[PDB]
């Protein structure tokens, strides 16, 4: 996991792969020949191959291939399906082992790559009311989520742009830790009148 | 600059649906 990378062109993962990565070596990061769009970028044989993530807003793919909801999906599947990725000549490409990213933050309250279900699972076990982690969004990549139990489990989304964060369009912060601590001091409340108090970290383990 | 493979979807069979999991929801937050 890790290898969404929010803040990069190709350029720039091209000098992550040939620098830090090996040959297998892959991430994902966000398009700039068409906003919106995502890219694979992988490397093969001592050089750098990019390939196109179409986003149509109900799906992603390929531009062509097999079609998934999510951009996680879509990896997940193409690491574990050998073969299903090829150019015109036969040669394949492989998703070997993901570059990874630095995490966001250092605390332990946050769970990077953790989905949406596999959340309300954690915080339904091991957690009491109060109790919050955050999370990378998988219907948003780059962006975040502030899970937190009350029994419910309630999911906030945190957008991350420019490197500031923010929920709903509310005050931006800085970094993760910063816009965590302030909501610690000053809770949100859902829309149906839920206050989401974050009482105490579910920590990863 | 930046150069992109061009891929053969060809051969074999995929499938035509949209590979989903389940999801959650996300709450709205009072301003």
């Amino acid at each position: 996991r890790r290898w969404f990378h929010p803040n990069i062109t190709g350029v720039e993962a091209e000098n992550l792969l040939l620098t830090r990565g090996v040959d297998g070596s892959f991430l994902a990061r966000p398009s700039k020949s068409n906003p919106g769009d995502f890219t694979l970028s992988v490397r093969r044989n001592g050089a750098v191959t990019h390939i196109k993530i179409q986003n149509t807003g109900d799906y992603y793919d390929l531009y062509g291939g097999e079609k998934f909801a999510t951009l996680a999906e879509l990896v997940q599947y193409y690491m574990e399906h050998h073969g299903q990725l090829k150019e015109k000549n036969g040669d394949v490409i492989e998703l070997k082992y993901p570059l990874n990213c630095a995490d966001p933050t250092s605390e332990r309250w946050f769970h990077g790559h953790l989905s949406g279900k596999e959340a309300e699972k954690l915080l339904t076990e091991k957690g009491k009311h109060g109790s919050f982690l955050v999370r990378e969004s998988q219907s948003h990549p780059g962006d975040f989520v502030l899970s937190v139990r009350t029994s419910k489990v309630t999911h906030v989304m945190i957008r991350c742009q420019e490197l500031k964060y923010d929920v709903g369009g509310g005050e931006r912060f800085d970094s993760l830790t910063d816009l965590v601590e302030h909501y610690k001091k000053n809770p949100m409340v859902e829309t149906l009148g839920t206050v989401l108090q974050l009482k105490q970290p579910l920590n990863t383990t | 600059p930046v150069i992109y493979a061009q891929l053969d979807h060809s051969g074999g069979h995929h499938s035509d649906k949209i590979n989903k999991s389940e999801s959650v929801v996300y709450a709205d937050i009072r301003k």
